[PDB]
């Protein structure tokens, strides 16, 4: 009796290993933060992707004002896998689709190893970036 | 009449949480808690986990299965029809999952832990475990307890992966969504680590809960035949009941 | 495999041959209803009245989780206003008959076959059986009439209650506008369809659980570990009814 | 212990149907005249579905089918009789209400001369207007 | 029994002040009634709110036609708390959302210590309206 | 014993059978005479997508396929055929039920040419002039640009 | 007896205890003239991030204009009394919330710091499609 | 118990046609292509390239060349579409509102004196059209 308890059980442990893998294979690795300001968020949030034209590249740790100035202070997570982001690239701040949610985009700016701009490595920060849409001063532009 | 039936009702109340509470603080305080209680808990884990999976994986494939449908049914008014995974996804990983996961487990093995403890005290088992000086809080009780505690969160992890292939075999294969869009849709945008973290704890919440009601209702019955079938009715409902309004404070607390 | 297979299955087919004769056995009759009031009243306070206090308090529970999991989703598109719409056809169409059909087995599908089991263990059955008292007529048909009176009711309560609970989140605490909740939620969706196939459903799951239970006390073990061994089964098996009675009619009702 | 299971059932009895009552009250015949029109476009119109007058519902609509000569949708629809003098120079339109919500039969009266006779049973509106179509607006926009 | 029914009454005594505390989350008044009648009320509906500027005074009673000329005369019950409303105030019916469901409007014109603005007193009627824009004949506007 | 048996392979055959009845009830009037056309972007139809001749529904489509040589997604409808005087001039076009339902086949009828013959379309013939549906992408870029 | 009642006692309390454990906030005031849709609990954000909760929202009996009063937490002081609010709705259709702006502040000129109880004078109301939409087609 | 075990044999017989009458009521040899875009826009694994509607294969994985950091996808027609010319264009299309974004091979005809490379397992398509982005569809158009 103890054998089949045994092996019954270890199949029931197996189950449950093979639906977690299930699900989160339908739902871990080197990064180095960057902080980047914008006076304009929208509604980014903890672990909101970002993507290098569209694939991510990463995530977003926190986002906090900053206590002197006023002004949010996201810090994204960029794998370290992709280390030749040049400092002349600019973030954006878009949203997937129409309705989805709100996502950094890091548009690679053009690298120019010959005018001596540098590579970002950990701990900096950068500097050229865009605030998000907001739809009533949108209109307001629109119609004015 | 009612001040007098009302405090004794609220007295009686009292009672029982204190006597609860005594009998898990004395079962879950050990040295040898998990050394020479291997064979225990894995009969424990046999019967209370491998015998209650059966009806968590059809239930798994139904609650998927009408999940499926209605939503369906909401979605394709918008053309919202491929976020159907996501949907189906959400609603089991955030409330049906292991709301009814803990509901089904307190009904199937909720009530066979009662019972048989209830019929283990009624035959004079237990005394005759204290005669011999061995603590059955310490050799019935906890080895149960620990089975349900470890068997509640994984028998939801399967419901959850169950239902989600359901719902996928109703809108992918009968009602014809792109299953790519289907899968990829539900697996980018919303199946974060914490969606699946809070369905975890509400689910190791749930455990403890329901399997400390049944261990209790079981070991504080009437010894007589008909005090056990009180006991394990008494079970399921309080159980039913404890699973849900723990349900809508996790709700609030974790989401709004 | 096959040598306890077909054994197996032909001890099923057995068991439904059974479940059916009870049932055929017990149903058939004219003077049935009259002379039994005094049975059926008492029958009704044991399956109906006692169990209502866990469906009001569950209804209002299940409720607030739908108004609240549907406020944090309507929110998103402006439509917090249909959280009345939204509640009221997830509880009329699925939340309501299949919750109030499984607390329904946990709470009076399970003391209907404890009771029955434990009657026939003390041999009331037989006891009465001796004095020419026919049970099946005297003591299976006015619970299986109990029960499929009672839970077509208790499931109206349990909607009607969490209907309620829904407009405490939404109305209340989160502060939708009662005005366009409520008549937001009485044009657009309460149509005399969805009602009434939430009765029909409701019935339905009452014929089913009601049967499950008085078949599986009635055919138990007389000693008292077979009875607890039905009880189980009985919550068991009857979830698994109401859940797949449950897809079948929602397939059926609903294209 | 009889009398308590007797008044006990009473008021389950009488609490299930307060709970019917509150559901059948937050879920919701009259002598009609039937008219008759012929659109071009229903769009989205159904059985069942609402007239109205200024945003007022005046009566349902029949039924919807098309003109199995001519092959053009005949809506026939029912109308309350105590708005009887409806002049001629009346002409429905079909507009969806809000944005997304179902769609209605937006039914304006006109005015009258001093030959405009009154729409009795039977009769059929002459002036209809037919559902904006989504794709050959966006053509006109950008055309 | 005297400790027992002490008890129980502390133990409904602490369930009424549970009650009261959830009472502070969140949770009837004198109206008095007006009359306005529209060209076309739109999908204002029973119950719909009247709001002085988003914030809420009063509902609408119910809707019925002048069975003479057919415009939709609405009846609204404004409470008792607001009574200084001039008579120049014009109501306007809004869109709120997207399936169409509708609320008042009322624009208070501002008084006037020089003519003797007549304050809306029961029974009174609203002049000046707006019907609610319908959607088709606006496109078709922008469109023409 | 075998009455029991008995009683009890009667009671499941009688429910299987009210369950097969009910589920062929289920998942699915057949004049349904068939044609066939060719578009050159069928954008969001599906099979089962019902098509519509002035608003109202008079068929489905059967289903859509590739013209292995041509790549353009010639797809089969089924008419009822109460409705026969269809003349080959009647166009076809792909429009969304709503703003945002679904999208449907729209048979605008042509005008039936009394003086010229204009012969009915029967079952098995095709329909020559379509429309294929837009997409908002280019149309939007086209706009702005 | 009396000890089981203790224990009952001491495991009541650490429940509820529990489920409720599991902000030096002060209050300004703004009068808007029309809110739109904000409603109580309402969050205020600067450039996004949340800084406090809208306390509620009463009609002035006096003048009837809506005045709406928040509750900023306490780590942002340095707020200058030349900032604005405004209203606007999160992304495309989501909910309105206060958009705190915080105009800056002249070196040469006196600029007061939001105090607990202070009045923003400068807003601005919620848009309304109505008017806007006619203002567009007119 | 060797009638029982022949009953139980037609048992499971007759499950396992229930079973496939079951699945009756509810692969092929794809070949891999090559594409660049400047940016993908929310186009993931396994989402469809459509041929005027008709879906023709998924797409096998999405990457950066670690390079110069342009997404290289990687699509699996399937094998019945063999006459694919190197002219076609993909373009990435958007379906819904969430952005449910799709390939839209558009392909383009021969060349009648010489013909055109048929793409083939391991090709590249040159000419692609990078996913279109709301945001600066905004900024075009309100400047
Ligand atoms: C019986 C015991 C208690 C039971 C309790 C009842 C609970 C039932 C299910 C509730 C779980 C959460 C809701 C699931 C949705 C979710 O959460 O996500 C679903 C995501 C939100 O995604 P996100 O913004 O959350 O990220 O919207 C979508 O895809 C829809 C995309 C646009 C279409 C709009 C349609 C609007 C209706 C949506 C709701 C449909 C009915 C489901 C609500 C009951
Ligand atoms: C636990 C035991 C077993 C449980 C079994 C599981 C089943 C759980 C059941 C839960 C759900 C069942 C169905 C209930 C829901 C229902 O049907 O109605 C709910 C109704 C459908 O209404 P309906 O009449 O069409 O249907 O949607 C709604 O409110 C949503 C309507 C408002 C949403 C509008 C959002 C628009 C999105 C895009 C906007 C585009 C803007 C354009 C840009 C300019």
């Amino acid at each position: 009796q103890t054998k089949k308890n045994e092996i019954w059980v270890g199949i029931f442990l197996l189950a449950a290993l093979l639906a977690a893998l299930f699900v989160c294979l339908k739902a871990t690795e080197p990064t180095y933060t960057l902080y980047a300001t914008f006076d304009n968020i929208g509604g980014l949030k903890a672990r909101s992707p970002v993507s290098i034209g569209g694939v991510v590249v990463g995530r977003v740790a926190d986002i906090t004002l900053d206590p002197k100035t006023y002004l949010p202070r996201v810090t994204l997570e960029i794998e370290q896998r992709y280390n030749h982001i040049p400092d002349t690239s600019s973030l954006s701040i878009r949203t997937s689709g129409l309705l989805g949610e709100q996502y950094l985009a890091l548009n690679v700016g053009f690298e120019d190893p010959e005018l001596g701009t540098a590579i970002l490595k950990d701990g900096d920060t950068i500097q050229d970036t865009k605030s998000a849409m907001v739809l009533e001063d949108l209109i307001g532009q629109f119609l004015y | 009449n009612a001040l007098a039936s009302l405090g004794h009702k609220g007295i009686k109340t009292l009672r029982t949480f204190g006597r609860a509470g005594l009998m898990l603080f004395n079962a879950l305080v050990g040295k040898p808690e998990f050394r020479k209680h291997a064979p225990l808990l894995v009969r424990q884990l046999y019967n209370v986990g491998v015998l209650s999976m059966l009806i968590i994986v059809v239930s798994g494939v139904f609650i998927g299965m009408v999940l499926g449908l209605q939503g369906y049914l909401v979605l394709t008014t918008y053309s919202a029809e491929t976020s159907l995974g996501m949907l189906v996804a959400l609603s089991l990983l955030r409330e049906l999952g292991p709301v009814v996961a803990a509901l089904l487990f307190a009904g199937r093995a909720g009530s066979a832990l009662t019972a048989e403890i209830g019929l283990m005290r009624a035959t004079e088992q237990l005394s005759s475990m204290e005669m011999m000086a061995v603590d059955p809080l310490r050799r019935v009780i906890s080895p149960r307890f620990w089975a349900g505690v470890i068997s509640l969160p994984l028998l939801t992890v399967i419901f959850v992966a169950v239902g989600i292939w359901g719902g996928s075999l109703v809108g992918v294969s009968w009602k014809g969504i792109d299953s790519g869009f289907f899968w990829s849709a539900m697996q980018n945008a919303v199946d974060w680590r914490m969606d699946l973290v809070n369905c975890l704890i509400k689910s190791v919440v749930f455990a403890i809960t329901v399997t400390w009601i049944s261990l209790f209702n079981g070991y504080d019955a009437i010894p007589t035949s008909a005090g056990i079938s009180r006991a394990t009715t008494r079970t399921v409902v309080h159980s039913s009941l404890a699973v849900l309004g723990l349900d809508f404070v996790l709700t609030a607390l974790m989401f709004g």
